[PDB]
RNA sequence: AGCUCUCUUUGCCUUUUGGCUUAGAUCAAGUGUAGUA
């Protein structure tokens, strides 16, 4: 349980991708934000990324 | 509804501040009663 | 020098500039 | 037989509930048990109908 | 007293007792354990886990009756019978099939 | 002076300001720019 | 078992129980 | 085939936004110069 606690924590702990957090909680919060919400919102961030049509 | 304004090498000094004052609050996340009970716990850590 | 700057700042700058700026007892009456 | 409980083993990863966790558990515990002391339990066996046959 | 029927509780109260070296006070919690929570299967494959860790074939054979008794799914009887192949005794095991 | 043309700067502060925020507080979004009123920063947005 | 705790609570030093 | 090492994958939520009302209610700001040496 230990190694598995240490292993989420050092997995958890690299700054891979976007940043929009501020937070350790905050991050974690929207990696779960992702986790549910790619699969909706995923043609949003699509617009988002090309500064243009929805 | 005109585009943007492109920036400059030298930028003036009220977008240092503005982009300053930006950062500081972008990162605010407590309010005067969270920050109060931090200071104590440290004052009485520090007392202990 | 009012020419467009080479490294335009964006949001996710703020956000990053955000982000980077946030025992032994002597004897058994203290323990 | 291998493949088919290996398959099973990766249809049987996601979270079902407890009872299935506690079976998958369970099954593992007795797997790293190891052979058990089939000796042993026959001293045991031998000991206790000797002194229930005392008895 | 909180939190009776935490299934958690008392499955991180009996390791407690039991990572002690406290035997028969984690067995009278194990025997608690069950009869507050009879339909829990997790606290079941516990107690005979531990009571086949510690020997005592016959004990946990008579814990294996009680579950029995309790009617459970199929996992158990299967369990049972693996518990009775391991030890040679396969008439019992005919037995528990019936 | 309150208004005038709008920089890049301007506009990124008030995409970080929308992203900590949101759209129902423009207040605090003309509090972090300096030259914009909440109405001017919302017809901008 | 309730003798063996008594005991064990008895001669407890807190020396070793700074390592984890 | 099994045991171990590292890596990957799946599962994983592991701390992963305590309430209510009139979006509770409001909310521009000092100044900022320099004929002649």
């Amino acid at each position: 349980s230990l190694k598995r606690r240490r292993e989420k924590l050092a997995k958890s702990g690299e700054e891979h991708g976007d940043v929009t957090y501020i937070n350790e909680k905050n991050k974690q919060f929207n990696a779960k934000l992702a986790r549910f919400y790619n699969k909706y919102t995923a043609e949003i961030r699509d617009s988002f990324e090309r500064g243009t049509m929805v | 509804t005109k585009p943007a304004r492109p920036d400059t090498i030298d930028l003036d000094e009220d977008e240092k501040e503005m982009l300053s004052e930006a950062r500081a609050r972008l990162a605010n996340t407590q309010g005067k009663k969270a920050k109060r009970k931090a200071r104590e716990r440290q004052q009485e850590e520090s007392r202990r | 020098n009012k020419a467009p700057a080479p490294i335009q700042i964006s949001a996710e700058q703020l956000l990053r500039e955000a982000v980077d700026r946030q025992q032994r007892f002597a004897d058994l009456e203290e323990l | 037989k291998r493949m088919k409980k290996k398959e099973a083993h990766r249809d049987d990863t996601a979270f079902r509930d407890y009872a299935r966790e506690a079976e998958k558990t369970y099954k593992r515990q007795i797997r790293n048990m190891g052979a058990p002391d089939l000796e042993k339990y026959m001293r045991e066996k031998l000991s206790a109908i000797e002194k229930a046959a005392a008895a | 007293d909180v939190h009776p029927n935490n299934t958690q509780l008392w499955i991180r109260y009996i390791e407690a007792e039991l990572k002690n070296r406290n035997i028969n006070h984690a067995r009278n919690l194990l025997d608690r354990a069950v009869t507050r929570l009879p339909r829990v299967s997790k606290l079941w494959y516990k107690y005979v886990y531990v009571m086949e860790m510690l020997g005592d074939i016959p004990g946990t054979r008579q814990v294996f009756d009680r579950w029995m008794k309790w009617e459970p799914d199929e996992d158990a009887w299967n369990a049972y019978i693996k518990l009775e192949k391991r030890y040679g005794e396969y008439e019992r095991a005919r037995q528990i099939f019936a | 002076v309150k208004g005038g043309v709008w920089t890049n700067i301007e506009d990124e502060i008030l995409k970080a300001a929308v992203s900590k925020y949101g759209l129902n507080q423009w207040a605090r979004v003309s509090s972090l720019l300096a030259r914009k009123t909440p109405k001017q920063c919302k017809a901008r947005w | 078992e309730i003798a063996r705790n008594e005991w064990q609570r008895a001669h407890f030093d807190p020396k070793k129980q700074q390592v984890g």
